[PDB]
RNA sequence: GCCGGGGUAGUCUAGGGGCUAGGCAGCGGACUGCAGAUCCGCCUUACGUGGGUUCAAAUCCCACCCCCGGCUCCA
């Protein structure tokens, strides 16, 4: 993947939206989890299903840039 | 990729707001381009570097957790020439027994007129000019590479590029990073 | 589970809003659109107060000292807008009674700071008025001496450096120097020129200097800036008695968190962009000579020297009493085609400004305005 | 302009995620998600949700009308500009906040303190002193413009039975301002119940919002005077001076709204923490000022043990605030070893025990 | 936290945009065992970290971290 190959399309907002928004809601652990920001079994899972869902956003966004 | 695999590990807050700030960056694209949010090639470009360095960031965060990314490629026996020693340092971190040299800028010195300001600075870079063009080969005379890469990081590296391979073969840019 | 006495989910209506589906035409709003600068500096501070420790690093007292710079003034006061900056001197400089002379132009908040600091007003009046509506600076003299002859007290004289309603730039060094010799404290109203034009208050005599964050340099609401020279530094920046350092008119405000911030952050932005001031006026100047051609006649000195246009739009009239939407008929068809900033309902006159917009989104809107005026007869 | 501008450009490092921050100033601050979702919708700008959010506060307080103010201090203010003639006396306790003193000053307004039901340790306001200040007074010739109480202090962190002092102001036909800085948003209140005339509160001390913001609530009494419109401008109110509010702050506040009215119903858990953070941290010789036991999350602490390792530590006072440091807390004071404040309002449990065991360390570690 | 000094390879000290710093109880090899001279590489990515400026930064800009001195007892 190359930001090269990007190509002509728009911009999906609400997905971008979706998106920040998901980064928003993880934020909240830099702050409950400061200042070791070490997280456990649980805590992980749920993190980490924000900053996952995150991605899928921004895949659908390159999707209408010609990326698959 | 399930979140239920992530595994106890340690927020890199660093790797997070390098993340959140690059899509605070291509919000402006939201703004910008109102109300159709429609991209050209070079704004698509642009954008989607953003959007794609934002999703290496959080990969790297999600490393942390259990998971695994395989981490571009590279030919680890291949020499690498660079001006900047900002590249050549993030070369050695991502991978330290690599090889790589360092310039120290554009080589060649009518190479450098190309750049410009006026110029016995220049046969006063004499020693410079050569000194890279010395050093590169105590680094190939002896482990002497297969091929060797010229990495690109803007178009002024790629007229470097053309005299290291005046004298040597070999092009490579982004693919290793 | 909501804890119900009254409705809580109407709140997160707030969560999505049209910000960044709409290109927005208010004026008012062109000159605080934030940078990404700002953003990320929002990010870091959202939470309530940003005081590590009023001599302040987060550089407060930097900024301080480069906006009075920047401005050619000898100090400068944070404040929650240009509304607080001009009640404060007239609070601290101006006894009760005393007159402010203003010109007629003067935006509502000069009326009602005055009337907060119970003082009495005074207008001076048009060069001309229709269509231009330009202030006669000149007049300023008569105005005061007719006030001086009759007792009166004149404690402030008041320029609006650019009025809200025409966008009209007024050659403030006259004011300056009938004030001078006049022996009267000049503040120089400026909101919507502090961040889109270059001012130096020195060159122009101005005694006090008054600047809308919110409004016109790129920041948050509610911001602003209050400059001042020396020789009116001891009443502005008046301390409290029983507590020596913090400073009466502020109300010993460390002025505080989220707009100081974004004014800080948007500051180089800022100051880039009004050495780029020329670039806006050609994309304004642009808007009023394309849309004449369907029939705007803009109000107002001609040609425009800042970004704020105001349009009486005769065919607007003519299109509204015909359309069922009758009068909102321009607001839908704005909004139909990604456009907003303009009140709905109002057709005989239009306010508007491109200011901040790239050239593409220029081109965008007048073609938008011209395509409606001719799809609607 | 010969200034150099890269200072600006990272600001982009205040360092509220990487550490804990103790200062109680800030906690009740501290935005839930949901506003930061809001603020990412109006960065730059936009009043009938507001309208409707002023009829919520107003009955969230119990009263009768309510204004959205930049901050407590300039609703304080409003009241003292808006009601009281110049000269007048406003009678407040010994514990006020300086920007009491400061409207007051600003209102050109005199001022008489009330006094201590006791001092060291506690502190206590004697609430019904009021009545024997205002009978001075008048007795005196003056006249009283206003009764002010500041709800709890922002030094030692001491409620007050505002019911006391309203019930004192009622009877002697004087308006009751009630400063609830530090606890509207943070413990329910009743503003009627407590016969107040007016309300102040700070969005961003207390109420989960981004500063500068605030409220004003004030019976239809003084609706006349506190509302009273420009001549020229008859739609704007002279001592709002035009404002409608835009901007973050009344964003973050209407956002947090619903997370306020949820969090003062579990007020007595993060008094809990507060308690548990007394209690644990007097075993190491901490003090804690103020009244017994804590009904707010301010601490005032006396801290001989820690001025006795100041005097023997190479960095004198200032060796708590590096240890402090080197474990990701701030937000007490450097240098000040005789006496500290702090909260841990909103703090998760997990992060209540990691300030405990750091600080039981430092001691511990440092003699 | 504030004001100064400082951080350069296993540590020692210079240099203030470009001249590939140089000296050791540090370690191998250049016959053997004792003692001194050279070639070297050596942990090699030398400049506390992240950004920025530049064709090019130890060097200039911004911010932050650690080591040494010092100074403060609430608004």
């Amino acid at each position: 993947i190359s930001y090269k190959d990007a190509k002509p399309g728009k911009i999906d907002v609400n997905e971008f939206k979706k998106a920040i928004y998901l980064l928003i809601e993880a934020d909240d652990f830099l702050y409950k989890k400061a200042p070791k920001h070490e997280l456990n079994e649980e805590e992980a899972k749920e993190f980490c299903k924000l900053i996952i869902k995150c991605q899928e956003h921004l895949n659908k966004i390159l999707a209408n840039f010609g990326f698959e | 990729i399930s979140y239920k695999d992530a595994k106890p590990g340690k927020i890199d807050v660093n790797e997070f707001k390098k993340a959140i700030y690059l899509l605070i960056e291509a919000d402006d694209f939201l703004y910008k381009k109102a109300p159709k949010h429609e991209l050209n090639e070079e704004e698509a470009k642009e954008f989607c570097k953003l959007i794609i360095k934002c999703q290496e960031h959080l990969n790297k965060i999600l490393a942390n957790f259990g998971f695994e990314f395989e981490e571009k490629e590279i030919d680890e026996g291949a020499l690498y020439i660079v001006s900047n020693k900002k590249l050549f340092k993030k070369l050695k971190n991502k991978n330290p027994n690599l090889k790589v040299v360092c310039t120290e800028g554009m080589l060649d010195i009518e190479d450098m007129r190309a750049i410009g300001v006026p110029e016995k600075a220049l046969e006063g870079l004499k020693k410079k000019v050569e000194i890279a063009r010395k050093n590169v080969e105590r680094f190939i005379e002896k482990y002497k590479p297969e091929k060797i890469f010229v990495v690109v990081e803007d178009d002024k590296d790629e007229l470097l590029y053309l005299r290291a391979k005046n004298l040597y073969n070999a092009e490579k840019l982004d693919a290793d990073e | 589970v909501i804890t119900l006495d009254i409705n809580l989910d109407k709140y997160k209506n707030l969560t999505r809003s049209l910000t960044r589906e709409f290109i927005n035409l208010n004026p008012i709003q062109r000159g605080g659109i934030l940078p990404k600068e700002a953003k990320k500096a929002v990010y870091e501070y959202w939470d309530g107060y940003s005081v590590c420790d009023e001599v302040t690093c987060p550089p407060i007292k930097d900024f301080l000292e480069d906006i009075a710079k920047f401005l050619n003034m000898d100090c400068a006061r944070p404040t929650h807008g240009a509304r607080e900056g001009k009640f404060i001197v007239m609070h601290a400089i101006c006894k009760e009674g005393d007159y402010v002379v203003l010109d007629k132009n003067a935006h509502y908040t000069s009326y009602v700071a005055a009337e907060r600091a119970k003082l009495n007003v005074a207008e001076v009046g048009y060069e001309e008025e229709y269509p231009t509506y330009k202030i006669n600076l000149e007049g300023y003299k008569e105005v005061i001496d007719n006030l001086e002859d009759k007792g009166k007290n004149v404690g402030l004289i008041l320029l609006t450096h650019v009025d809200g309603e025409y966008g009209n730039l007024n050659d403030a060094k006259k004011v300056g120097k009938i004030a001078k010799e006049k022996g009267i404290p000049f503040l120089l109203n400026c909101a919507y020129t502090v961040g889109r034009m270059p001012v130096n208050g020195k060159e122009v005599k101005a005694d006090f200097i008054v600047a809308s964050g919110h409004k016109s340099m790129a920041a948050s609401a509610p911001c602003g800036i209050l400059a001042f020279s020396e020789e009116f530094s001891d009443k502005i920046t008046k301390t409290s008695e029983k507590f020596p350092v913090k400073e009466i008119e502020m109300l010993g405000c460390t002025s505080r968190g989220l707009p100081i911030v974004t004014l800080m952050a948007s500051f180089p932005h800022v100051v880039e962009r009004v050495k780029k001031w020329d670039e806006e006026l050609k994309k304004t100047r642009y808007v009023v000579d394309e849309l004449e051609k369907i029939g705007f006649k803009q109000l107002g000195i001609k040609p425009k020297e800042h970004d704020l246009i105001k349009f009486e739009t005769p065919v607007l009239d003519e299109i509204a009493k015909k359309d069922k939407r009758r009068g909102f008929f321009f607001y839908d068809e704005l909004k139909k085609r990604g456009i907003g900033g303009i009140r709905a309902g109002v057709t005989k006159e239009i306010k508007m400004s491109v200011y901040g917009l790239e050239w593409e989104q220029v081109e965008y809107v007048v073609n938008a305005i011209k395509e409606i005026v001719e799809s609607c007869k």
